[PDB]
């Protein structure tokens, strides 16, 4: 079905209150006047402002922020150098390299993410079997020269120390959903 | 368990409002004329 | 003298003023900084090239209309004359003459801009 | 009935095959293949000499009004002598239908130019000039329009590289946005991404 | 003591000019479901001190095909005319007292306009003579047919004076007798001032920045100290003219103060209106004020001829 | 120490006051960050409560904020920009597309980051960054600038 956004049905005819009419709102601004009333209540209205710093907008635990590497709760890295976030990283901005370690586990030795070249799109943490990348919700972290956000292991497993009280609260919320 | 999902409510949602709803306000012209020529009137005596 | 005096104290506060903006600020300029802003392009003509102007006629229009209201303009002081009739009729036959010339322009179309 | 694969009407089928048809047996003269798809869709295969005798009939005749072209396009297929493929998406409001119309060119044969057919066909050939190198015939302007001014070379061709040969950069010796020679602080790492193994044995080509 | 009266005019104005670019961004900022400026200073305050130092320590620019000299001139041309249409109102007793008060005010204000043209012709560039050109036809229009409205207005008064302008509204003001082209006065203000819908000289959209395109730092400061001076100052004409503040011989103060606070009203009016409106094109400007406000306006031009001559209320010389 | 050293870091004070509560940006943008840049101009966030305005001119604009992708196409039009701006001038590149090229870094018509064309003050990564992050880096602008001791490098010399 459709219908007329403009296209006016029959006529009004022409009556001499509806020609007054016409011309008060001609002559008065009487549109004008109205819009300047709406402007008007806008202005009594209470502004939608947060205090940023002091107040954040809200968020959702599925939010895509900093990323970060995390462990076990016995202190082991999480991650087991499979290269699927590699592989399934859609700007190839993850390069990781890997060996055997001292006890023969099979960790990495650089896990490096350029997050110039990452586009905040979650696949890593949504293809890590073993939830060792994820994007925690850090999102304050703006430097102030192009290297400091070329990110290698250290920096990423830094991250997932520091964040790990709010990632880990939120995987609890969201791993049913996912 | 039960299968919990985000679903509506079993009585549904209330109606949403969607025409177009102008208020339809303002004085008569001949009110409003009769004012200002009032206004002009006395204004020159 | 007080009129001029406070005309040249507006002048001196001015200049002052575009002087310090002038003199206080660090100045680095090159080319690139001077070249004219043409939204990040350089301008493929100069703009001292002719530029049409579409309401000339209104222009032409708007001399004679200012010279009408400088014809209009003795009237504070014309309506304190002892014959009023002689100047409410002048004064009506100005302001008719005026106005047909008006509407005659806009029947001819020469308030309308070209092109 | 199977809830994980699509439903198939065979209604459209039947149309789109009468169709095929009937343009075949109205335009021999250039109409070289007409298939319709598992997907409901119908693709005319014709030289490249009547592309605008096929394109006027398809959007003038009174069972066909394709009066409105969805897209234009070239594919790069160098593995054939005529190694880009035009396509022409066109959508028929009155009948509710969309056709393909396909032909072939080389870098060095042109074909004609449908702006006379269809003005949304000068952009779209010029895109397609700038992308792959297919001169139009009779083109009011035909020139780059998605490449940087003094682009050499067509990337949406196959052979050309994905980072290109070019890279920009601000000197400040000459005080200029200047071009290099492209070098990657890290190189695009390719992937090998083609399981050994047959996935679809309807598609299985015969062996050489 | 008259430079003291000069000083204690001119910074008070300044200040005021300030303050209405920080309420321009309050207001709006509330029309505009947000807050504005509240962080430089306890409520904004200190945000008009900031730009302005701002602007004076950023470094001006000189470009090479632009005439330096009047370049120059323009924007102090600009800052002193918009002082000198100050100068002479009354609240209730001006500082210089004029007999052509309106008329000086007519000449300061087309020496505006010059100063505009000549920013747009000597800042040699295409977005500049556009804005040169939009100043060109919005100051035809508005001038011929402010004219015509001053005319009548003081044709109702008697006199070219302003203390003359308080002694008529004495007992009335003349919104009552002279509504509909105060309504007109107040649109051609508008054009004069060059504010929403009819800047059309600063084209944020349709230009980049027009007339002042080239302009930086301490000259676009005072382009723009200039236009919002002249802001406070037509609402302040408009109020002396048509909305009368009461006056009483015994004390002044009473006057200064309902001044104030209608010159203040029609400010916030002008930025309510800003806020409310889309822009004109700039020959639908000029097509509304030569077809519909130039008609009307001779009509009731004769009208004011007529007037006092049918009632014998011929107002006094003096 | 001395006297005059106090004086000049109270000035270096002063002017660093004003040119960080006086931030207007180049009206300037080019894609899905830009957006989000309209969205830190959108009442929630206020960058005219935190002084910040969008100027159209590059003449009357202080910082810029490079919010999209800089193909090879665009950049002389960023770079002539940029170098019409008067001198204390700050970048702000947005997004992984000005920061390092991003989900196009590996294209034949994308320039690998902002940096190579224009010196760039402040990096705030997303895809898009948020009006939250892109506030942050305005705050994070408005501290450096704040840091700067021209004046009292200008006495020291
Ligand atoms: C006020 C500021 C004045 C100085 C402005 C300035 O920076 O001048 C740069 C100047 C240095 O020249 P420059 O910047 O290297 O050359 C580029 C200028 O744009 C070159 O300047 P220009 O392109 O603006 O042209 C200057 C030109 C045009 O400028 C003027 O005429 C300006 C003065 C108007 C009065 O002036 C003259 O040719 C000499 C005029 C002398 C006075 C007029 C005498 C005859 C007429 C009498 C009635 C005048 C009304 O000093
Ligand atoms: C989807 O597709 C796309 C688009 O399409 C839709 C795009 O668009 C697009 C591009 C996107 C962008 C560029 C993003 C830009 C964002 C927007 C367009 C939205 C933001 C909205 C606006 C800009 C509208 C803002 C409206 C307002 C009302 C704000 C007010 C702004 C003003 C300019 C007016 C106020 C003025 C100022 C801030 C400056 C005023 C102050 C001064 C100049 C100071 C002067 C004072 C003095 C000098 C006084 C001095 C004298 C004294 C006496 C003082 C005493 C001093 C002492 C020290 C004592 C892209 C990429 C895109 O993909
Ligand atoms: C002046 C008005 C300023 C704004 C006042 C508040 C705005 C909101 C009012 C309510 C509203 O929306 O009304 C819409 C309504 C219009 O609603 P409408 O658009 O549906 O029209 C009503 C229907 N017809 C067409 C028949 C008239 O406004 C009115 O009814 C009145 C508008 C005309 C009168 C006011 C404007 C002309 C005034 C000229 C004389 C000067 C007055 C004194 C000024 C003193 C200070 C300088
Ligand atoms: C106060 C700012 C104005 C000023 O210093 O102007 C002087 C002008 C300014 O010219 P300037 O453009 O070189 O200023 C130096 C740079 N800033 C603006 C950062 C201070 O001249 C000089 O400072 C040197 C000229 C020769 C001085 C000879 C000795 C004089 C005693
Ligand atoms: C300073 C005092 C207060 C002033 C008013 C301040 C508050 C209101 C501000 C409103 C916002 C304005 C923003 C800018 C708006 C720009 C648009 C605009 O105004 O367009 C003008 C509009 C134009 O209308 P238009 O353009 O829509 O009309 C179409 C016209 N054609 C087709 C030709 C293009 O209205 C006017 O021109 C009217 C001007 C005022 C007329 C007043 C007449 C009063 C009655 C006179 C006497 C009648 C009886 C005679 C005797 C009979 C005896 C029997
Ligand atoms: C009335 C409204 C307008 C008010 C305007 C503001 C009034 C108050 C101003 C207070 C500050 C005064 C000095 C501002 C200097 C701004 C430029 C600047 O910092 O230049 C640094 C430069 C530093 O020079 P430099 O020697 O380090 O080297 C400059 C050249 N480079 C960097 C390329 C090597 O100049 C100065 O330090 C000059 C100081 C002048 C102090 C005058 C007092
Ligand atoms: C004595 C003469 C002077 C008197 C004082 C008033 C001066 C007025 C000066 C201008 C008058 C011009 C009138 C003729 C004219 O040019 O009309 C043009 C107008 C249509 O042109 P336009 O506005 O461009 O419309 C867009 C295209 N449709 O056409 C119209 O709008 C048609 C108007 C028809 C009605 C005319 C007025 C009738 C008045 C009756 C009063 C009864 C009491
Ligand atoms: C940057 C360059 C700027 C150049 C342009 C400057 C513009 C200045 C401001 C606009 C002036 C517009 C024209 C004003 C002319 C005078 C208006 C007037 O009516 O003056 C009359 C008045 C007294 O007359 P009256 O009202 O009859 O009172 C008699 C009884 N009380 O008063 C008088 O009789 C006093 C007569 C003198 C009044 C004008 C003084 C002007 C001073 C010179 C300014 C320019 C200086 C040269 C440039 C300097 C360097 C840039
Ligand atoms: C600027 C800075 C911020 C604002 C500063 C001033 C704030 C003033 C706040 C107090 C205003 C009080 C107005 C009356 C309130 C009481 C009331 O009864 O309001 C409702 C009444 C309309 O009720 P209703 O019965 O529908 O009326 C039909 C007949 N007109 O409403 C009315 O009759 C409204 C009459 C007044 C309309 C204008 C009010 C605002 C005036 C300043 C606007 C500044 C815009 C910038
Ligand atoms: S969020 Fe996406 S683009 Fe970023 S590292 Fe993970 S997979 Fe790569
Ligand atoms: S997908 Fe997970 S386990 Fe595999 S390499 Fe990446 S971070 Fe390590
Ligand atoms: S970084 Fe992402 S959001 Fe920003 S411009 Fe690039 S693609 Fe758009």
């Amino acid at each position: 079905t459709y219908k007329y956004v403009n296209k006016k049905e029959q006529e009004s005819e022409v009556d001499m209150k509806s020609a007054t009419d016409n011309a008060a709102r001609i002559l008065m601004w009487t549109e004008l006047i109205r819009g300047l009333g709406m402007t008007l209540s806008y202005l009594f209205r209470e502004p939608a402002t947060i205090n940023y710093p002091f107040e954040k907008g809200p968020l959702s635990p599925r939010f895509r922020g900093e990323h970060a590497l995390r462990r076990y709760p016995s202190g082991e890295e999480r991650c087991i150098a499979c290269k699927l976030c590699e592989a399934i990283c859609p700007a190839q901005a993850i390069t990781i390299e890997a060996e055997p370690r001292a006890d023969g586990s099979r960790r990495t030795t650089r896990y490096d993410i350029d997050m110039t070249k990452c586009i905040y799109c979650g696949f890593c943490q949504e293809a890590c079997p073993v939830d060792a990348i994820v994007e925690g919700p850090n999102f304050e972290f703006s430097t102030e020269t192009h290297e400091e956000l070329l990110y290698n292991k250290e920096k990423l497993l830094n991250n997932g120390d520091k964040w790990e009280a709010e990632i880990a609260a939120n995987i609890q919320a969201d791993y049913l959903y996912r | 368990s039960k299968v919990k999902q985000d679903m509506p409510p079993p009585g549904g949602y209330g109606p949403i409002d969607y025409k177009r709803n102008l208020p339809r306000r303002g004085l008569s012209g001949y009110s409003m004329f009769a004012v200002g020529i009032g206004a002009l009137i006395f204004g020159y005596w | 003298m007080n009129l001029y005096t406070v005309i040249f104290i507006n002048i001196l506060l001015s200049l002052t003023l575009i002087l310090v903006a002038f003199w206080l600020p660090q100045m680095n300029l090159y080319s690139e900084k001077a070249n004219p802003y043409e939204c990040g392009f350089d301008p493929t003509s100069s703009a001292r090239l002719p530029f049409s102007m579409k309401f000339f006629l209104v222009a032409i229009t708007f001399l004679l209309f200012d010279l009408e209201i400088a014809l209009l303009l003795p009237l504070p002081w014309a309506i304190q004359t002892i014959k009023t009739s002689t100047m409410m009729i002048m004064a009506f036959i100005l302001v008719t003459i005026l106005s047909l010339g008006l509407a005659y322009e806009w029947t001819q179309k020469g308030l309308e801009w070209t092109e | 009935k199977r809830p994980t694969v699509r439903p198939r009407s065979d209604v459209t089928h039947k149309q789109l095959s009468a169709f095929g048809e009937y343009v075949a047996e109205i335009l021999p003269k250039y109409v070289q293949q007409v298939q319709v798809s598992c997907l409901d869709e119908l693709e005319i295969c014709i030289h490249p000499d009547g592309v605008i005798p096929t394109l006027t009939f398809l959007r003038d005749h009174t069972n066909a009004q394709f009066k409105s072209l969805a897209d234009l396009t070239a594919v790069d297929v160098p593995t054939r002598q005529n190694r880009f493929e035009i396509v022409y998406n066109l959508l028929s409001l009155r009948f509710n239908s969309r056709i393909r119309v396909k032909t072939y060119a080389d870098e060095l044969t042109p074909i004609d130019s449908i702006v006379s057919v269809h003005i949304a066909a000068n952009w779209y050939e010029r895109e397609v000039w700038d992308m792959f190198g297919v001169f139009f015939f009779n083109h009011p302007d035909l020139r780059r329009i998605l490449t940087d001014y003094g682009f050499e070379g067509h990337p949406f061709r196959k052979d050309f590289p994905l980072t290109g040969y070019v890279e920009l950069r601000y000197d400040d010796e000459v005080k200029r946005v200047v071009a290099e020679p492209v070098e990657l602080a890290q190189e695009f790492r390719k992937f090998d991404l083609n399981s050994p193994w047959e996935a679809f044995p309807a598609y299985r080509q015969p062996p050489e | 003591m008259f430079f003291i009266n000069i000083l204690t005019l001119l910074v008070p104005i300044l200040i005021a000019m300030a303050f209405l670019t920080l309420v321009e961004r309050k207001i709006l900022g509330y029309m505009q479901l947000r807050k504005g400026p509240n962080i430089v200073g306890p409520y904004g305050i200190l945000q008009p001190f900031a730009d302005a130092m701002k602007l004076f320590m950023k470094e001006p620019m000189r470009p090479l095909t632009t005439s330096m000299s009047l370049f120059i001139i323009a924007p102090t041309l600009s800052l002193t005319l918009a002082l000198s249409l100050w100068v002479p109102l009354p609240m209730p007793h001006p500082l210089i007292n004029l007999n052509l008060g309106i008329l000086f005010i007519l000449a300061t204000s087309s020496l505006s306009v010059y100063s505009i043209l000549w920013s747009g012709w000597a800042s040699n560039s295409k977005y500049s003579l556009f804005g040169a050109l939009r100043a060109v036809a919005q100051t035809i229009s508005y001038e011929v047919t402010m004219a015509i409205i001053l005319l009548s207005v003081l044709l109702m008064n008697g006199s070219y004076s302003l203390q003359t302008l308080i002694t008529t509204q004495e007992h009335m003001w003349l919104l009552l007798p002279a509504w509909p082209m105060a309504m007109m006065w107040f649109i051609s203000t508008l054009a004069e001032t060059n504010r929403a819908p009819f800047d059309l000289t600063e084209g944020e959209s349709e230009l980049v920045s027009g007339f002042n395109v080239e302009y930086a730092a301490g000259p676009f400061a005072l382009f723009f100290m200039a236009e919002y001076t002249n802001i406070i100052l037509m609402n302040a004409l408009t109020t002396i003219i048509f909305l009368g503040p009461l006056y009483y011989i015994n004390l002044p103060e009473l006057y200064s103060t309902n001044f104030m606070m209608e010159a203040l009203l029609l400010s916030s009016t002008f930025l309510w209106i800003r806020a409310s409106y889309p822009r004109f094109r700039y020959d639908q400007l000029m097509h509304l004020l030569w077809k519909n406000f130039l008609p009307l306006t001779l009509a009731l031009c004769m009208w004011h001829i007529s007037l006092p001559i049918f009632t014998a209320g011929v107002p006094p010389y003096m | 120490r001395s006297r005059a050293e106090y004086v000049v870091t109270k000035l270096d004070d002063l002017i660093n006051w004003a040119r960080r509560s006086s931030l207007w940006p180049m009206t300037f943008g080019l894609a899905c960050c830009a957006v989000e840049m309209m969205h830190m101009a959108a009442p929630r966030y206020d960058m005219d409560r935190f002084g910040v305005v969008f100027r159209a001119s590059p003449r009357q604009a202080d910082v810029m904020i490079v919010a999209g992708t800089l193909t090879n196409k665009m950049a002389p039009a960023l770079r002539k920009v940029y170098d019409q701006m008067p001198e204390p001038r700050y970048v702000v590149s947005m997004g992984s597309c000005a920061n390092g090229g991003g989900y196009y870094h590996y294209s034949y018509s994308v320039v690998r980051g902002c940096d190579r064309i224009v010196p760039v003050d402040i990096y705030v990564p997303g895809c898009p960054p948020t009006a939250e992050a892109l506030l942050y880096g305005i705050l994070q602008l408005q501290r450096k600038i704040k840091r700067e001791q021209k004046l009292k490098i200008w006495y020291r010399r």
